[PDB]
């Protein structure tokens, strides 16, 4: 069970949001942080409507409900799992585009600041209400990039 | 590459927004100024990218025009339907209104909040105003309940 609407509102919004945020704090860096808070707390609530409306183990098919649901099913994109890590460890989810832009663009003066860096509490929030404790981050950003780069890794069970 | 997104995308996010202003504030008046501050903020953004996609690269410059703009274009753009109504008031010259049957944020939403609050209008509110002030038009614009929600708009004489 899942209502669709059109992206314009949603990266507009959340262009709102970051735009908000670069004049309620004076440093790009803090903002950063308020960003990914904001991002847990709704990736807290977010696992729960998730799991209610669909049917993880090891974290290899973590990443693959992740990437390929989850991130479908919410943002209607799906990025790649690729560069895993020897004990299923770690992962990276790549994209051919950044997932929460679109001609809502902000003056240029902030070096330091990960625009969509909300994506990574969101997923820190989800994971960590199914009893798991990982850690997001971005590596990649189409920041004069090829491609947008996500990278994760479990830490510890709970 | 128009994409489509989850309900809750937008839903979720703007919870949390909201909180955000909550944390910040004293009222639920200043609340919505706070919201319609945000949606101020990007309003003009919204405005160039209809402008050069719907109407081959030109702005308005009669009252009635740009009213429509809203009506339709705007207002489609965001949250895929037109508005239900748009009014003259009929007691004075510079006022106008935007009527929604239902609260905004019920269409992104499960099941509608027991409790209705004007914080999607808010916002809406200020996005509209920074379409119409950029386009030239000096206006204020506000939220109320009146036969659903409405944003009353007010050119300056
Ligand atoms: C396995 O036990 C369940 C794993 C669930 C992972 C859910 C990850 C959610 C992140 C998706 C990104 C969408 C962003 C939406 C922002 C409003």
């Amino acid at each position: 069970e899942s209502k669709k609407m059109s992206s314009e509102l949603f990266t507009l919004t959340y262009g709102a949001l970051v735009t908000q945020l670069c004049k309620d704090y004076e440093n790009d860096e803090d903002v950063n942080k308020q960003l990914d808070r904001m991002g847990y707390n709704i990736g807290v609530r977010l696992i729960e409507d998730f799991l209610a409306r669909s049917n993880c183990h090891d974290f290899r098919e973590t990443a693959d409900v992740i990437a390929k649901v989850a991130f479908k099913m919410y943002l209607g994109i799906t990025p790649s799992i690729t560069n895993w890590s020897p004990a299923g460890d770690e992962f990276s989810l790549i994209l051919e585009n950044n997932p929460l832009v679109d001609f809502v663009e902000l003056p240029d003066n902030h070096s330091a600041l990960i625009y969509s860096n909300l994506l990574c509490g969101v997923l820190r929030g989800a994971l960590e209400m199914v009893q798991m404790a990982v850690e997001a981050k971005f590596v990649q950003d189409t920041k004069g990039d090829g491609v947008t780069e996500i990278r994760m890794r479990f830490i510890r069970r709970i | 590459p128009k994409t489509e997104v989850s309900v809750s995308a937008f839903a979720l996010l703007f919870s949390e927004m909201v909180q955000y202003c909550q944390s910040r504030v004293y009222s639920v008046s200043e609340l919505q100024a706070r919201l319609a501050d945000m949606g101020q903020g990007v309003g003009a953004s919204l405005l160039d990218v209809l402008v050069m996609r719907e109407k081959n690269g030109k702005r308005e410059t009669k009252v009635l025009n740009i009213l429509l703009f809203i009506k339709v274009n705007v207002w489609k753009a965001l949250f895929g339907k037109e508005a239900d109504k748009l009014e003259q008031a009929n007691d004075d010259d510079k006022t106008y209104y935007i009527i929604e049957k239902e609260p905004l944020i019920n269409a992104y939403i499960s099941v509608p909040k027991e409790n209705s609050t004007l914080n999607c209008a808010a916002f809406t509110g200020g996005i509209v105003e920074a379409i119409l002030t950029h386009s030239g038009f000096p206006a204020k614009v506000t939220v109320h309940w009146h036969k659903g929600t409405t944003l009353m708009i007010k050119f300056d004489e």
